[PDB]
């Protein structure tokens, strides 16, 4: 499994062309704020590739 | 139910709330696979077999 290859999952808005987003803030997927912290709906944006 | 017999209900002629039932924090698992979790209270359906 080569998973050095990642993309983005989570994102709160869809990009700008040629724009390019590398921060690696938590994301909020549900109703309670994460506050930086991953728990219940929240998680890393970024995944990577199997 | 038991899992050889599961319960099927059809869930049809109604409006359906799903915001309630995705702020929940009762559920430990909450994964979709052809729709996305925050659009469920914009599409519509014919029916839904749950």
């Amino acid at each position: 499994g080569n998973y050095n290859y990642r993309y983005r999952l989570f994102r709160k808005s869809n990009l700008k062309p040629f724009e390019r987003d590398i921060s690696t803030e938590i994301y909020q997927a549900g109703s309670t704020p994460c506050n930086g912290v991953e728990g219940f709906n929240c998680y890393f944006p970024l995944q990577s590739y199997g | 139910a038991s899992v050889y017999a599961w319960n099927r209900k059809r869930i049809s002629n109604c409006v359906a709330d799903y915001s309630v039932l995705y702020n929940s924090a009762s559920f430990s698992t909450f994964k979709c696979y052809g729709v996305s979790p925050t659009k469920l209270n914009d599409l519509c359906f014919t029916n839904v077999y749950a």
